[PDB]
């Protein structure tokens, strides 16, 4: 007799909320152009610092743990340091960096709309998926949960087996750029 | 969508820069980020943890190029002075 | 004729014609990488449009004819 | 044959190619080498 | 809420309050009142071996959470994965790169 279907809110196994994504993406968003416009490249590269922890805390606000804190570990622990390195010992004069802006302003208009209005119909439904509006449903299961594994443990069961070939071509794409990067900067002896 | 517009960025990167060649290897990183950001959220949408090691493998790549990237431009200024173009 | 208009439609004008065109396009390329990425992004997006507005490929070709003829033109 | 409407297809030419070198200015703009603003 | 954004929102709100006994009561003055020379190479070796060991250290994580499975045939492919690393240590080792001694 009445509705069947019956929505309820959930009290203590509730989850996170989808603005936090909304915010992170702004957020993202914002400091993208502040990369592309500053005038200091170290400014442009504290920027980028901020932008990959936008990115890296989205993917660990859905689930991506391993990944995201690999990309904190490796973009702003190592990859963004190597930069501040290099930035803060070249003599950068400010003014020989900038570049009329507005002269390129009416092509920004341009390629703006091309691109973007090509590349958007290229992806999936999944990634476009977010006045009735859709719900994704899920439910449980017992005999794919017997031993679940972290997304890391999962990465491990295949990375070093099925899939070895792609270890053996980085670890020599390491080696060359270990032994390519010392031979053009080093004085031999 | 914010994978889309991150891309853009990195490419209006390029189209901005007439004097900074720091900031191509910044817009370079910037459209690595958001392909990588693409495969991952692919990835979590289709149930597959093949997407989130070729995520892992386009990191290291990326940072191999970073090295090799800013080695060269290491070499280049010890000549030169100046990472800067007469425009 | 054969010292006028057979050397001037012929050998003669295409020499000084094409030379007049290679010197134009010889000096697009002035050596500057923040120059060479946007003739890439230019590049790339004239094949968006080609393969995506499935645009009459007779289209194409009047935009090379136009281009290869605005570097026959100086100054 | 089925007739053409010349002056609704003159414009479509007109537009898509006039659309392409408007791309071709702003390459130029771009490229300039002095602050000529966006107007250029 | 989740105790992990009420921790980050507490160590926030503490850092605010330090900062505000200094703006609010440390004394104040409204006065707030060129050369160029090579940098050392080895900097940038820092960072390099740092980026790439670190990458290559990171890329053996999951074998350790995962060794049940990987077993032998994993072993194998991860101690030639290490001997491939290893040697590129011993061409830095080799050739001074890191330039300390
Ligand atoms: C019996 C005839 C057999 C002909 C066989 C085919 C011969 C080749 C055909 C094309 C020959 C080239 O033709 C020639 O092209 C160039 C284009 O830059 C022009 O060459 C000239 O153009 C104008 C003159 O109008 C000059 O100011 C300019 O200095 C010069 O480039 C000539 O106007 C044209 O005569
Ligand atoms: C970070 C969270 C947000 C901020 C929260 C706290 C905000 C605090 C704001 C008020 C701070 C008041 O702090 C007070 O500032 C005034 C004005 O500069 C200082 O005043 C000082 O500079 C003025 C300049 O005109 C002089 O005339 C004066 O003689 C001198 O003492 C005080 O020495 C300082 O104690
Ligand atoms: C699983 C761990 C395995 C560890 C393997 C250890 C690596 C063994 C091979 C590398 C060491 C041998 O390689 C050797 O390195 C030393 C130290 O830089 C070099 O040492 C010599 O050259 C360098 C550079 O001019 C000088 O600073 C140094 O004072 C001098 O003794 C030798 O010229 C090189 O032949």
């Amino acid at each position: 007799s009445q509705i069947s279907l019956l929505l309820l809110k959930e009290i203590y196994t509730n989850g996170s909320t989808h603005i936090m994504l909304d915010i992170l993406s702004v957020l993202a968003v914002i400091s993208g152009i502040c990369v592309i416009i500053s005038k200091n490249p170290i400014v442009s590269v504290l920027h980028l610092i901020g932008l990959f922890a936008y990115v890296s805390f989205y993917l660990i606000l859905i689930g991506l743990n391993f990944v995201g804190l690999s990309y904190l570990i490796v973009y702003i622990g190592a990859v963004s340091i190597l930069f501040l390195f290099i930035l803060m010992l070249i003599n950068i004069r400010t003014s020989e960096l900038q570049s009329n802006t507005s002269n390129s302003i009416p092509l920004t208009i341009l390629v703006g709309i091309i691109i973007s209005s090509f590349l958007f119909k290229m992806l999936p439904y999944g990634v476009i998926i977010s006045k009735n509006d859709l719900f994704f449903i899920t439910s449980k299961i017992w005999d794919g949960a017997l031993a679940e594994n972290n997304h890391i443990s999962s990465i491990g069961n295949i990375m070093y087996t099925n899939y070895n070939v792609w270890l053996i071509l980085a670890s020599f794409i390491l080696l060359l750029a270990m032994v390519g990067a010392i031979v053009i900067t080093i004085k031999p002896r | 969508n914010i994978t889309l517009i991150l891309f853009l960025i990195g490419i209006l990167g390029f189209v901005l820069n007439r004097k900074n060649i720091i900031l191509m290897l910044i817009s370079i990183e910037i459209m690595l980020l958001s392909i990588t950001f693409l495969i991952l959220l692919s990835s979590l949408n289709m149930d597959d943890i093949i997407g989130q090691t070729y995520a892992i493998y386009i990191i290291v790549v990326a940072g191999a190029e970073s090295a090799i990237g800013l080695g060269i431009l290491v070499a280049f200024y010890r000549l030169r002075g100046s990472i800067a173009i007469e425009y | 004729l054969d010292k006028g208009s057979i050397e001037l439609f012929g050998p003669y004008g295409l020499e000084r014609g094409l030379v007049k065109l290679s010197k134009n396009i010889s000096s697009l390329s002035t050596s500057h990488v923040t120059t060479y990425a946007l003739y890439i992004l230019v590049g790339f997006i004239l094949y968006l449009i080609y393969n995506n507005l499935l645009l009459d490929y007779s289209y194409l070709l009047l935009i090379i004819i136009l281009l290869l003829l605005l570097m026959m033109i100086g100054e | 044959y089925h007739p053409k409407d010349a002056v609704h297809l003159g414009l479509k030419g007109a537009a898509v190619v006039g659309g392409i070198g408007l791309l071709f200015a702003a390459v130029r703009t771009s490229l300039a080498r002095k602050n000529v603003g966006p107007w250029a | 809420m989740s105790a992990m954004s009420i921790y980050i929102i507490f160590v926030s709100i503490i850092a605010i309050l330090f900062l505000a006994i200094d703006l609010i009561f440390a004394p104040h003055n409204p006065y707030k009142e060129q050369s160029r020379s090579p940098f050392n190479i080895s900097f940038f070796i820092y960072g390099l071996v740092f980026l790439l060991l670190d990458l290559e250290i990171l890329l053996l994580y999951p074998f350790a959470v995962s060794e049940y499975v990987n077993s032998a045939y994993g072993l194998a492919a991860a101690l030639i994965f290490i001997g491939i690393i290893t040697i590129g240590f011993v061409y830095e080792l080799g050739h001074d790169a890191l330039k300390v001694h």
